[PDB]
DNA sequence: TATCCTAACCAAAAGATGATTTGATTGAAGGGCTTAAAATAGGTGTGACGCTCGCTTCGGCAG
DNA sequence: CTGCCGAAGCGAGCACTACTGTCACACCTATTTTAAGCCCTTCAATCAAATCATCTTTTGGTTAGGATA
């Protein structure tokens, strides 16, 4: 302990960077779920709802056109299929890498 | 309350020293401070730049020999404090302090002033390698302020031929500030 | 010969020198958040309160 | 067989532990745009130190360049 207790803003913690296939899956969920960030957070257990909102905010800066294109590329919704796709594609990414 | 009181009597103090005791958090006490001040509408001075250096520089252990700081590390407080005053006067007019946390500026200025008072024994040191010997902790923005000031002095040096002739850079300029 | 001094120079001692890779430094971003504001809806959980005249106790005979 | 009145004894005013419950509102839910800073990994790109390949001066020492004994 010392009197020189430096203080600075730490709320900007290190979060795991978003993966490219994870972003593709986010767009797929936009197409097949919608913008229900809570249910997306359930679909992405790695990502909490606030991360989903942050992803929406960052993507809409330039990729809002892709948000719309995905949202119109509607698909039947299945939680189990989405989970299998997520894990399988991530494992295939690891194997390719 | 004690913060505002000390400010009225311009008694030096900083947030961290107080908040180490109260189990406080930046958001909590900063928001409470804003609420109280805007509720009561009280006037209060700001932290004067030179106000805090006087007590801060006196906190260093560089002024007497110790196993952590042999004589080649020991230095006289007067010379370094004069150098740091001559550096902070440069800092503000160069817009460096406005909108920033000042203590990084003070840390960088003190580190470089101490280095340049005996650079041959001190150019081999480093920010952390320094601060740990005097039992001091340093900001990460201290490096940012160091880069800023190094750019400023390299900009300064080219104006004089008898400094320009040495083709100064980051490595060499530290020992020449005594001339600049 | 057997040997030392000692130009030039082998061989190593030793003294040191130019370029490369690898350990280290670095910019900028990934990413995360704040004050300044507008606000109304629903809630639940905390925590206001140095004597020396006066006065007290109890035995040993009178009647 | 009651009790008067003696003898022994102490005393003091002057000393130039609390709840505790209601209750009300602090506390939240929801956000949206700056604009600077501060924040840790993380990647991408470059800089910096020890070693490797190489040149040179002396000691050992020869041939050869030179000499004594």
């Amino acid at each position: 302990g010392s009197t020189t207790t430096y203080s600075s803003f730490r709320k900007n913690y290190y979060s795991k960077p978003w993966s490219n296939k994870e972003t593709d899956m986010f767009f797929l969920a936009i197409s097949m779920v919608g913008t229900d960030f809570s249910m997306i957070g359930q679909l992405f257990p790695h990502r909490a709802r606030i991360e989903i909102k942050n992803k929406f905010k960052r993507e809409e800066k330039t990729n809002g056109w892709r948000i719309d294109k995905a949202f119109q590329e509607k698909r039947p919704f299945d939680f189990d299929f989405f989970a299998h796709l997520l894990q399988k594609v991530l494992a295939e990414e690891e194997k390719r890498k | 309350c004690v913060l505002i009181t000390c400010r009225q009597h311009n008694w030096p103090l900083t947030m961290g020293a107080i908040c180490t005791l109260l189990y406080a958090d930046l958001d909590v006490f900063s928001s409470t401070y804003m609420q109280i001040v805007k509720l009561l509408g009280l006037d209060v001075p700001s932290l004067c730049l030179a106000e805090l250096v006087k007590t801060y520089c006196s906190s260093f252990k560089l002024f007497q020999a110790s196993p952590s700081v042999p004589a080649k590390y020991v230095e006289d407080k007067e010379k370094m404090l004069s150098r740091t005053m001559q550096l902070v006067e440069l800092a503000n007019e160069t817009w460096l302090v406005t909108g920033r946390h000042p203590l990084p500026v003070i840390t960088a200025a003190t580190f470089l002033a101490w280095q340049s008072l005996q650079p041959a024994d001190r150019l081999s040191c480093s920010l952390a390698r320094f601060c740990k010997l005097a039992n001091v902790d340093l900001p990460y923005p201290a490096s940012s302020r160091l880069q800023e000031l190094l750019a400023v002095l390299l900009r300064m040096a080219e104006q004089l031929a008898w400094l320009r002739v040495l083709r100064l850079d980051k490595r060499s300029v530290v020992k020449h500030i005594g001339d600049l």
